[PDB]
Parts: structure tokens; C-alpha cells; sequence
DNA sequence: GACCCGCACGTACGCAGC
DNA sequence: GCTGCGTACGTGCGGGTC
């Protein structure tokens, strides 16, 4: 009769103690305090960590304009599966805030079977490039990175846009093109005979993996399968011949479309960056 | 009845991450107290972004302002650009891309002077921010006609293109490379090499290519070597 | 007019000594 | 040989969001 009630004095007391210490080691963060001192109780742990690692991981490698002027967001992972920071412009290019993705798992957010190469890459083995798809009623988005690694990982972010619309002035030297499913050309743009100058008679059904060169076949074979595999590419530097011989060089970022009556990835198309001017002039390969 | 198991992997979640903090610091109420201690002593972002994307901040118009160590990826001082002209440091069909290009994003490359430099950017006070960033022959069916093998075989591109591998080869040894044809033809990956030759020994790695998706192989690709 | 989750309220015990 | 600190687990009670 005489055990429960200084059990339960005392255990009352210890609950209210450890809330009350919890809360002050909360107020002083680099959160602002409107926003910081009413969230739960799971985070605060988290975002104390992570807010550490990224002040003590900072010095490990180490000795006002530059997140405005960049497309994109400063994203960073360890072998765990774990973003530390992310930065503030995060909140434009993906939907969500720093608050709630500061330590969760990127394997809760990016695609299942998805992942063994995200986490081949986030091992040991200075320069990784790769691709990477990520983020209710969620809809999937595609994202480009590069960085270097260092054990942790700085990442770089560049989504890329859709073409339906191009907030972007493209210029004289950017010429439009479409393709088929299987790689063929399908309609070439008016703006290319200055360019390059083919006629579009001759722009058909002829299989578009004639014109690269050397390496650039067995590299930009593994291009295609990756927009086959994902939903958009960046290729890295390749060469597509001319009217008269010789290389001119191109770089695309490509796209697919999806059916309101369908599921199979329908039409894919290109935007083209004319780079150099007409090389090798006289002497042809074809 | 059966929400035990959520609250007991919270539970564990929540016992790890109160647990584990001792490597973060160079050390449980007691912990919290030395932690929330530990807190009170508490262009970050250069360290990494300039070790992210490489390249190096320049604001056009004049130009007016560039990073400190801009020779490292352009090979220009300090002084010798403020004051001088982008426009008499660039090559001419870039001046024209440039004129086009000066007047809300803006994804554009560049083909500056001491170097192709893709480089985004938005406009300022008109004025202009943006940061910047940075014995063989190979031919395959011949459709295709490479560079220095008119120098080996001694034979004029005007004489080879469109025809088959074995209508102009000597038939000596057509019966081992007919072997090798055979089984490089659905091999894919790395084909290694046995003799060949023209008179002139040429030892042949192929490599099946395959669009992946129309599921059906077309081309090879070659890397002839000697 | 409610379903799922976070926080709080209860106890049945490993341990050190007078 | 038997009593207060630190601990583990079950149960309810009440706040959003569709």
C-alpha cells in the first residue's frame, strides 16, 4: 500500500525533468524560433546531429552571392544513406524544406531497386558522376549530379527542365530535332542548314547510330539505355558528322513523354548546343 | 491491439539516437545537460561549393568583378581584365553569341580565350552575374572510313567504303577468322584477338553493340590494332 | 462523423548497501 | 538477510486530415 505512491511521485518528477531539459537543448539552433520550438520530439534529436556532423565534418576539410546565380541546390551524404545539409533553394526545385530532410534516409525518398548503384557509388574505392531519380501523392523527378567525394559526399543538383515550356531564351546556334523509340531520326528543324546544312529529305528513317565516331558509340550506346532505364539524359561530348565529312560537336539533354491513355514511354526528343564550328572539311568518312 | 510493434521500433530509434551522441562529442539526463552545454559553444559554404563544380565567379555588363584566383581555369590576372573589355578578350563568333546573349535564367556555353565554359547566371543592377564552369585505326561496318589507315594499307578512301570484309581479304586464312566471326557475333562484352593479316598483320577486337531496345543486334564497332 | 499517430500515465524489476 | 535510484513495457487519451 505504501510502494506505489512514491513510485509514482517520483517517477512524475523524472518525466518532467527530462521533457524540460529536451526542450532548452532544442531553442538554440540555427533554426529561426518560430518554426523550431513546436516541432516533435524525433526530430529535434536528428536535426541536433545532423547540425553537428555538419559543423564538425566542415573543419575536417576546410583551411555572399554564390547559392543565388546557381540552378539547383547543395545537397551532401555519408556511406549511411543519410543527408546532413541541404541548402535553402531546396524549397524550389523539389517541393519540400531543410527541416524535415536533414537526416532522414535518402533510401526512404529515392526509387526502391533503385539504389545499388547509389550505394556502390557512396563507398569507398575523388571524381563520381552518375544519375539518380528522387522525389503524400508523391510524382517521381529526375536530377543530374556531380561532385567529389571525401567519408562523405558534396553533390551538385541540376534538374532538367521540359521542353512543353522553356522559360529559357534558346539561342541561334540551338537547333530542334525529334527521334523515334529505337534511335532514327524523325524531323529536323529549320535552323540547321546555316549550322551544318543538311536538307530534311535525307533526315528519315536512317538509323541515327551511324554518324558518332570511334568511342562515342560505345559511350552514348550506354546513354541511350540509361534514358531508356530512367527518364532523361545528359550526354557528356560527342560529335555528329556533316554534308561534306568531318566532326561537328553536339551535346543534348533528352526527354520522354508519357500517354494520358497509356503507361509506355511514347516519344523522345533532343535539344541540341551547336559548339564548334565545321571541322575537317573536305576529307569524309561515310 | 497490434500498435506494440510501431511504438516499440519508435522506442528503439529513440533509445539509439540518445545513445549514440557520445562519438559526436569528444567526451542520461546528465548526457543532454553536457550536451545542451556543449552546444552553447557553438562563408561556411566556399569550403565546399568551390571544391563542388569547379569554376569561378565573373559578372558581366564592361566586367566588373571576378574571384580572386580566376587563372586557374581562364589563365588571366586581376588587373589586366577590370578596365579592359570582355569584348577584346574573346574569340568573334562568341562576340556574336555574347551580343545576341546579353539581354530570367540563363543556361549558355562559351568558347572564351586564354576553355569551352558553361556558365548560368541572372541579371543585376543593364549589369550582368553569373558563375562559371569548365599503328591504329578505328572503323567498323566498312560504312566507315578512320584517319591514319589510308597511311597504313596504302589505300585511298575513294576504293574502300560500302563493301564487305572478305570480298577484297585474302582468303589464306579465311577459315580461323570465319571461326572468330562466329562466335564475336553474339559474344557482346570483350572479344579478345587471334592472327590476321592483309601482308599486313591486323588483329581485330570487336565489340557487339545492340540498341537497347528494339532487342535486335545491328553494328559492331572496331578497334583494329597491329 | 471518424482513423492513425505522439505524448503521457500506469506499473513489474537489476542494482547497493546497514 | 530485506529498502530507494535507474529501467522496461503495456494502455489510454487526446490532436489533425480527409
Amino acid at each position: 500500500e505504501l510502494r506505489k505512491e512514491k513510485s509514482r511521485d517520483a517517477a512524475r518528477c523524472r518525466r518532467s525533468k527530462e521533457t524540460e531539459v529536451f526542450y532548452e537543448l532544442a531553442h538554440e539552433l540555427p533554426l529561426p524560433h518560430s518554426v523550431s520550438s513546436h516541432l516533435d520530439k524525433a526530430s529535434i534529436m536528428r536535426l541536433a546531429i545532423s547540425f553537428l556532423r555538419t559543423h564538425k565534418l566542415l573543419s575536417s576539410v576546410c583551411s555572399n552571392l554564390y547559392l543565388k546565380a546557381l540552378e539547383g541546390f547543395i545537397a551532401v551524404v555519408t556511406q549511411d544513406g543519410d543527408m546532413i545539409f541541404l541548402s535553402e533553394n531546396i524549397s524550389k526545385f523539389m517541393g519540400l524544406t531543410q527541416v524535415e530532410l536533414t537526416g532522414h534516409s535518402i533510401f526512404d525518398f529515392t526509387h526502391p531497386c533503385d539504389h545499388e548503384e547509389i550505394r556502390e557509388n557512396l563507398t569507398l574505392k575523388t571524381e563520381r558522376d552518375f544519375f539518380m531519380r528522387m522525389k503524400k501523392s508523391a510524382t517521381w523527378k529526375v536530377l543530374h549530379c556531380t561532385g567529389q567525394v571525401r567519408s562523405c559526399l558534396i553533390i551538385m543538383c541540376e534538374p532538367i527542365q521540359h521542353p512543353s515550356h522553356m522559360d529559357i531564351p534558346l539561342d541561334s546556334k540551338t537547333f530542334l530535332s525529334r527521334h523515334s523509340m529505337d534511335m532514327k531520326f524523325t524531323y529536323c528543324d529549320d535552323r540547321i542548314l546555316e549550322l551544318i546544312g543538311y536538307h530534311p529529305e535525307e533526315l528519315l528513317g536512317r538509323s541515327a547510330y551511324e554518324f558518332y565516331h570511334a568511342l562515342d558509340s560505345e559511350n552514348m550506346t550506354k546513354s541511350h539505355q540509361n534514358l531508356c532505364t530512367k527518364g532523361q539524359v545528359v550526354s557528356g561530348q560527342y560529335r555528329m558528322l556533316a554534308k561534306h565529312g568531318g566532326y561537328v560537336w553536339l551535346e543534348t539533354q533528352g526527354t520522354v513523354i508519357y500517354n494520358p491513355r497509356n503507361l509506355q514511354p511514347q516519344c523522345i526528343m533532343c535539344v541540341n548546343y551547336v559548339l564548334s564550328e565545321i571541322e575537317k572539311n573536305d576529307v569524309v568518312f561515310s | 491491439e497490434a500498435h506494440s510493434q510501431i511504438e516499440k521500433r519508435r522506442r528503439d530509434k529513440m533509445n539509439s539516437f540518445i545513445d549514440e551522441l557520445a562519438s559526436l562529442v569528444p567526451t542520461k539526463l546528465t548526457v543532454l545537460r553536457m550536451a545542451v552545454q556543449h552546444m552553447k559553444t557553438l562563408d561556411e559554404l566556399k569550403h565546399l561549393i568551390l571544391r563542388a563544380a569547379d569554376g569561378f565567379l565573373f559578372v558581366v555588363g564592361k566586367i566588373l568583378f571576378v574571384s580572386e584566383s580566376v587563372f586557374k581555369i581562364l589563365n588571366y590576372s586581376q588587373n589586366d581584365l577590370i578596365g579592359q573589355s570582355l569584348f577584346d578578350y574573346l574569340h568573334p563568333k562568341d562576340i556574336a553569341k555574347v551580343k545576341e546573349q546579353l539581354s530570367a535564367r540563363r543556361s549558355f556555353f562559351c568558347r572564351m580565350k586564354c576553355c569551352t565554359i558553361h556558365s548560368t547566371g541572372y541579371l543585376k543592377s543593364s549589369c550582368l552575374v553569373a558563375i562559371g564552369r569548365l599503328m591504329e585505326y578505328v572503323s567498323r561496318h566498312f560504312v566507315f572510313v578512320d584517319q591514319r589507315a589510308t597511311a597504313i594499307l596504302a589505300y585511298l578512301p575513294q576504293e574502300l567504303l560500302g563493301t564487305s570484309c572478305y570480298e577484297y581479304f585474302h582468303q589464306d586464312d579465311i577459315g580461323h577468322l570465319a571461326e572468330c566471326h562466329r562466335q564475336v557475333l553474339q559474344t557482346r562484352e570483350k572479344i579478345t584477338t587471334n592472327c590476321y593479316k592483309f601482308f599486313i598483320t591486323l588483329r581485330s577486337r570487336w565489340f557487339s553493340f545492340m540498341n537497347p531496345w528494339t532487342k535486335e543486334v545491328e553494328y559492331i564497332v572496331s578497334t583494329n590494332t597491329v
